[PDB]
């Protein structure tokens, strides 16, 4: 192709390797802290808005109280260590790992069931209207 | 409980300081057109007057910045070169 | 008396020149974020071991809850922004505004009063021994 | 309540990860004397082993950086010209 579009590739891999950096800073800050139950475990990783394009309208929804408190922590940490990087809220990117509970197996939640399970964990026996 | 979440694997999305209120070049908004187009039609004749987002994560009006590259060529709120990563909101 | 001796004063006031900018920072900070902040007015210099002495042995006791939460925010908000360096607690320096109430009169407590009237707030009647 | 705290002018101290369980220069301690010294006695003959902190909030045992400036002239952990703004702990 030459360099156009590759150049933007290459600047792609750039924002990768900066959301890496990021995410293993801030698991070593959180190593520091350590405040409330929340932070458990947390690959969270930093894009910028021009290489990844917004998926549709930036999804606002209800989110699990735990992985809610997580993503503050994210966020307040984020804008303090690389003051700037005030971390959007959104929901169509990213996975989780769901323990469930005979043995203990673990399920997989790709940010789109988190909400509607935590919403059944607090209270069974719900429908489209809950 | 019944279902308990252990690994979050959650992507943050940052942008600078491109204050969507003000346009840092023209001090209209981030859209609702610019200095130099004002009115919504303004005899438009297709063309664009979407939003210009550069490699730094800076945000303003195509026209503003599109005008601005013949007065400097460095993004005034920073010393990066701008680049013209997207166009549109 | 020679520049070599000024030399560690002018070090000082670029100290406290950093100090400053740290404390609008992390008001501008606290502005979008600041969760625990109990001191409203959290003047918080930033100094370095060498230019300033350790008082005694760098004292602890019973901080007040309030101006407790304010410092470890403010600690957690210098050691993100800032990082690679740990923060350290004492109350042998600065002073505090303690408001008291027929008028509302506004006492000075030079980080020294601070955790026994916090205690006489808790509960009065007290002596040497509580 | 009867009295309430509305400002607070705390000062933070900080010091940089000189870590104190192990010295940058000799990996002994932040105290109880280096490589070079070892024994508490060791004929001391007055003279000091004590600990020395330089402009950039870094400590170590005077003999050990005193011995690394005939080495290098930059302080290990970082690019700075080395201070000896204190002495002792
Ligand atoms: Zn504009
Ligand atoms: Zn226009
Ligand atoms: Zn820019
Ligand atoms: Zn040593
Ligand atoms: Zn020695
Ligand atoms: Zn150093």
């Amino acid at each position: 192709c030459g360099c156009q579009f590759t150049s933007k590739l290459e600047g792609m891999f750039r924002d990768m390797s900066i959301s890496n950096t990021t995410m293993d800073e801030f698991r070593q800050h959180l190593q520091a802290t350590g405040v409330s139950l929340g932070g458990v475990d947390l690959t969270v990783r930093v894009l910028t808005t021009g290489y990844w394009p917004t998926q549709s309208a930036t999804p606002k929804c209800n989110i699990p109280p735990a992985p809610r408190h997580a993503f503050e922590i994210f966020r307040r940490f984020y804008l303090a260590k690389h003051s700037g990087r005030q971390l959007t809220l959104q929901h169509h990117m990213g996975s989780a790992d769901l323990n469930a509970t005979t043995r203990k197996h673990i399920l997989q939640v790709s940010t789109f069931q988190m909400t509607i399970l935590m919403l059944f964990n607090n209270r069974e026996k719900y429908t489209f209207e809950e | 409980k019944r279902f308990e979440v252990k690994k979050w694997n959650a992507v943050a999305l940052w942008a600078w300081d491109i204050v969507v209120d003000n346009c840092a070049i023209c001090r209209n908004h981030i859209m609702d057109l610019c200095i130099e187009c004002q009115a919504n039609q303004a005899s438009a004749t297709s063309e664009e007057c979407t939003v210009a987002w550069g490699v730094c994560n800076h945000a303003f009006h195509f026209h503003c910045i599109s005008r601005w590259l013949k007065t400097r060529q460095v993004c005034p709120l920073d010393n990066r070169e701008w680049e013209f990563q997207k166009y549109g909101h």
